[PDB]
């Protein structure tokens, strides 16, 4: 509830608009065990749609980093500073399209 | 003892998450974190931007003097940031200057030298560097970077943008990130001044008009501690301002101060840029 | 058979890949909770 | 041993040199395979030949030198999966690294 | 109104008799579903890895 | 606060084992041995539930005719309060008739 | 006890953080805790009704405010910018009130001058001629 949570006013970073657009992801982590069940649709979004999201922002570097997970992680890094690890365990290729779009 | 893992895994690592609530670790930088590639991030730096650079004048940009008397001493046991950093400042300490008196061609050349000081000053550029991710980018002797050497970084990455694409592409990106930086600015939050009466009466001699006569158009709770006024500045029986204030030298000060922000152009109500 | 075919591509089917027929198992409704478990049915 | 198969320019010759040792008319590539005596030799020699094996799930499919042709003029491309991303033309935003 | 009761006597029985055959046909058209080779063998998918 | 401090000694687990390596021989002994033994043949227990599944009031009721006998005597009349209570509850007690 | 519960650490402290700004002992003790935070819930999202209800009585209000400075009254400006078909909302209204007070002068007078143009022409009830601002702009 609101008054348990904090609050901000709304904003942008570099008032993102005016001049020009600048994307504020800045980068992708993606940690996708090899043989390991829980990775096994961000697997196939390392496969199938990895090279696709990379060309269309190229302003992000994105990493696939492929260790001993237990659950897979994707730490979106951004302009300012701010860390979002959000976790695609278990997670279909559909709902890891729209996890990274979103972010 | 309650058997089973999952639970002693949990609390493990929330335990953890206490140890760095009591006890955070001291800030290092993302060079030396995981998940690094450094030619990497250049490239990815300049798709952020819109910008072509050329990755040779872009790379050292990036190498500061400080960074480079560390290693040639740990060499014991590259060229620079300064020539970038000056054809970056120099233009946009001239391209700034340019955009400015084109928009407000009636701010004398005390102020705009001051807006100018403002924009290129290290408070604001050490804002626009930060959001940009400049201070990953960078390679300096300290962290976090001082803004001494990020306020030198941030224009020779305006150095190298300057002979990557020329001054109608560095015109721009100078317009987009400092320039937007004094939206929702006052203009004496930036130059601030001493005695505005004064510096509005030589103002006022300028352009041939007479005297402002201070004069006390409204007011209220005069034997209160919290008083209103409103002090009229009238140049011959026609307000040129008015402004508020809690006692009367502060509206007439104030006053003062609203009467050159409609002299020179840089009123609240006043044409914003044009992107 | 095609179906056999399709053996070929997917991986060997080992005691982790084992799933009843869907129906045969009935899920077993216990009394934890708001709705299965008040006065419990 | 490595699995990596290429269909040679010359399979569709060599299968020729292949069924004539095994036998020889006309229409060579419309035999019937039912003697196992025709199949077995036929098959032993174009794996010692080839480094090709028809696997124990494909072997009753081929009744056919046609169904033995093409299982041959397919190829057999076995890596790594860092081997097959990294020779897969990544662009300069991605990096893969493979802790394993 | 606009007919009498004798105006309108059947004059939407065609329709309305055709309305009813398909709740009936509606009706008496459940079954079980189909059951495929499909959805049985995707589940071998579930130790897919990597080489 | 009943959660341990430390994370638990490892578990480590013999897969080939010999218990688990031969798991299951056997199990098929009747219909490809020509039938000479049932499967309920190797299976090794209390001598009353060989072969025999059924609930804990006929657990009970043929534990007594098969073993009592030589059961223990303390042990024996917790046998038939047992299956006298187990007769009350499954006879008389319930939600369905 | 063949399986017991390990997680329950973690099922209090999905409650508890949600009471941790509360006083006395509802945020330490999980029973007194686990009803405040469900009665805290409930008035939240109760509170997506009243949000928007007092809101608009704080416009209503602000716009009362407003136009008894121009002389009006608020049924007599809301109701006669209807008849200039003009479809601003109480939340704006509201904001031309406070931030750009010479167009809610211009607001005012619009509806003062159509309020005018309606006793004057149901005065003569029968065929007169609308006034300027009683023309209704008819979409087709
Ligand atoms: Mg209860």
């Amino acid at each position: 509830t609101a008054r348990g949570t904090p609050s901000r006013f709304l904003a942008s970073v570099l008032h993102n608009g005016l001049g020009r657009y600048v994307q504020q992801l800045q980068r992708l982590s993606f940690s996708v065990s090899r043989d390991g069940a829980s990775s096994r649709g961000a697997r196939e979004f390392v496969e199938r749609e990895v090279i696709d999201f990379a060309r269309r922002n190229p302003g992000v570097v994105i990493y696939v980093n492929s260790r001993p997970c237990c659950v897979p992680r994707v730490v979106a890094e951004y302009l300012n500073g701010a860390v979002r690890e959000e976790s695609i365990h278990c997670k279909s290729v559909e709902e890891i399209s729209t996890l990274v779009q979103k972010l | 003892v309650k058997k089973g893992f999952r639970a002693a895994f949990r609390f493990q690592k929330e335990l953890e998450r206490q140890r760095l609530l009591r006890c955070p670790p001291p800030p290092v930088r993302r060079s030396e974190k995981p998940n690094w590639d450094y030619h990497a991030e250049i490239q990815a730096f300049g798709h952020r931007l819109q910008e072509n650079f050329s990755l040779d004048l872009l790379k050292t940009a990036f190498v500061n003097s400080c960074y480079i008397k560390s290693e040639e001493a740990k060499r014991q046991q590259l060229k620079s940031n300064q020539e970038l950093s000056e054809q970056g400042t120099s233009f946009s300490q001239t391209c700034l200057t340019q955009f400015l008196e084109d928009e407000y061609p009636d701010m004398p050349t005390e102020g705009i030298k001051n807006l100018v000081d403002f924009l290129t000053g290290e408070e604001v550029v050490c804002h626009v560097a930060r959001n940009l991710a400049v201070e990953q980018l960078t390679l300096s002797e300290e962290f976090p970077v001082p803004p001494a050497v990020l306020q030198q970084t941030f224009f020779a990455v305006i150095g190298a943008l300057l002979q990557s694409s020329g001054p109608e592409r560095t015109a721009l990106f100078i317009r987009d990130f400092l320039i937007t930086q004094m939206t929702g600015k006052e203009l004496f939050e930036m130059w601030k001044i001493i005695n505005p009466m004064g510096l509005l009466v030589e103002e006022l001699k300028k352009r041939n008009v007479s005297a402002p006569e201070s004069r006390l158009t409204r007011q209220s709770g005069g034997t209160t501690a919290l008083p209103l006024y409103f002090v009229g500045l009238y140049c011959d029986k026609k307000l040129i301002a008015e402004g508020p204030g809690e006692t009367v030298l502060v509206a007439e000060e104030e006053a003062a101060r609203v009467a050159l922000r409609k002299l020179y152009g840089f009123t609240e109500n006043r044409r914003p840029w044009n992107y | 058979a095609r179906a056999l075919d399709l053996l070929r591509g997917l991986p060997r089917v080992s005691l982790a890949n084992l799933k009843p027929n869907p129906g045969s198992k009935k899920p077993e409704r216990r009394p934890r909770g708001r709705r299965r478990g008040r006065k419990c049915g | 041993r490595s699995r990596a198969y290429t269909p040679p320019e010359d399979l569709q010759s060599r299968l020729e040199s292949y069924v004539k040792e095994v036998f020889l008319p006309s229409n060579w590539q419309d035999i019937s395979l039912e003697d196992s005596r025709l199949k077995f030799n036929l098959l032993a020699h174009l794996a010692d030949d080839l480094g090709h094996v028809v696997p124990n799930s494909r072997l009753h499919q081929m009744c056919r030198v046609r169904d033995v042709l093409d299982f041959y003029n397919v190829p057999i491309q076995d890596r790594s999966k860092f081997d097959e991303l990294s020779a897969s033309n990544l662009p300069p935003n991605l990096k893969i690294t493979w802790s394993y | 109104p606009y007919m009498t009761r004798e105006q309108e006597r059947g004059h939407a029985a065609v329709r309305r008799r055709e309305a009813f055959e398909a709740i009936k046909a509606a009706a008496t058209s459940k079954f079980p579903p189909h059951r495929f080779i499909a959805d049985q063998l995707d589940h071998l998918n579930v130790t897919k890895k990597w080489s | 606060i009943g959660i341990r401090l430390t994370l638990p000694p490892p578990k480590v687990v013999d897969r080939w084992n010999e218990k688990r390596a031969m798991f299951g021989v056997y199990d098929n002994i009747g219909i490809l041995g020509n039938f000479e033994k049932h499967p309920k043949e190797l299976i090794r227990g209390p001598i009353w539930l060989r072969g025999w599944k059924g609930n804990e009031l006929q657990r009970c009721i043929r534990k007594r005719k098969m073993v009592g006998s030589r059961m223990f005597a303390d042990d024996l009349h917790n046998l038939n309060k047992r299956i006298r209570y187990l007769y009350k509850h499954f006879n008389r007690h319930g939600k369905f008739r | 006890l063949r399986n017991r519960v390990t997680d329950r650490y973690f099922r209090i402290q999905e409650v508890l953080k949600h009471a941790r700004h509360f006083r006395g002992r509802k945020n330490r003790c999980y029973r007194l805790a686990v009803r405040t935070v469900i009665r805290a819930f409930v008035k939240c999202t109760k509170a997506r009704y009243l949000k928007k209800k007092n809101m608009r009585t704080l416009w209503i209000n602000r716009i009362t405010a407003a136009s008894q400075e121009h002389g009006l009254k608020y049924p007599a400006l809301i109701g006669n910018l209807v008849k200039c078909q003009v479809e601003l909302n109480r939340k704006v209204l509201a904001d031309l009130a406070i931030y750009e007070p010479k167009t809610f002068k211009s607001l005012a007078a619009l509806a003062s001058r159509r309020r005018h143009e309606g006793f004057a022409a149901a005065l003569g009830d029968g065929k007169e001629p609308e006034g300027i601002f009683s023309r209704v702009v008819q979409y087709h």
